[PDB]
């Protein structure tokens, strides 16, 4: 259910990414266990880097780090979401 | 004494944009005038009390808030520590750390701003170290 990004559909990924932009957590601990997820299932080499310090250019929208991620993913034979 | 109520007090200094850069080097950063002038005098229950005004005088400063992105603003609006860049994080530490220069257990000040520093999870690490 939450294991790995094959798990989740791309719309649950971006549920996720978007709570985690709005900060929408009752303590900081749960936004840092959320957070740490983030950067396991994505596997990304920036990991928390995507959603605070992006690269100029990336769009850092809560949509638009869904697109660095699945891009991503899909250049360097990771597998990708679900449906 | 982290947990027994005080007022804060000091000075504080002035930064620029460069501000939380400065928190991974040398001693950290100082806390800021501005936001020393907004807390100076309020009594706090705890440290913890005090750290979660600083972060929310931030979220609320125009000068400091403005080099945070989007998604550090969100966090800092809750009162939460930002997140720093990465190869500063260790383990699952990976907000701003505020750090006393004189060391409590040493009879270092508690919640006067001119004895408070921010640090990095590494640099706060390596500031301890010894
Ligand atoms: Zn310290």
């Amino acid at each position: 259910l939450k294991h790995s990004i094959s798990d989740y559909t791309e719309a649950e990924f971006l549920q996720l990414v978007t709570t985690i932009c709005n900060a929408d957590t009752s303590s900081e601990e749960e936004l840092v266990k959320l957070v740490t997820h983030f950067e396991e299932m994505t596997e990304h080499p920036s990991g928390s880097a995507l959603i605070y310090y992006p690269k100029e250019g990336d769009d850092d929208s809560p949509s638009g780090i869904v697109n660095t991620v699945k891009q991503w993913r899909a250049a360097n034979g990771k597998s990708g979401f679900k449906q | 004494k982290r947990n027994k109520p005080g007022k804060a007090t000091g000075k504080g200094k002035p930064v620029g944009d460069k501000w939380l850069d400065d928190a991974g080097k040398d001693s950290g950063a100082p806390i800021p005038d501005r936001i020393a002038d907004k807390l100076r005098d309020k009594e706090f229950k705890s440290f913890d009390d005090f750290r979660k005004a600083v972060w929310e005088e931030v979220s609320k400063d125009p000068e400091l808030s403005k080099n945070l992105n989007p998604s550090n603003k969100s966090s800092v609006s809750k009162g939460y520590s930002p997140f720093t860049p990465k190869n500063q994080q260790v383990g699952g530490r990976k907000v701003y750390e505020l750090h006393h220069d004189k060391p409590i257990s040493q009879g270092g000040e508690v919640y006067d701003m001119d004895n408070i520093r921010v640090t990095t999870p590494k640099r706060h690490i390596d500031i301890h170290r010894g």
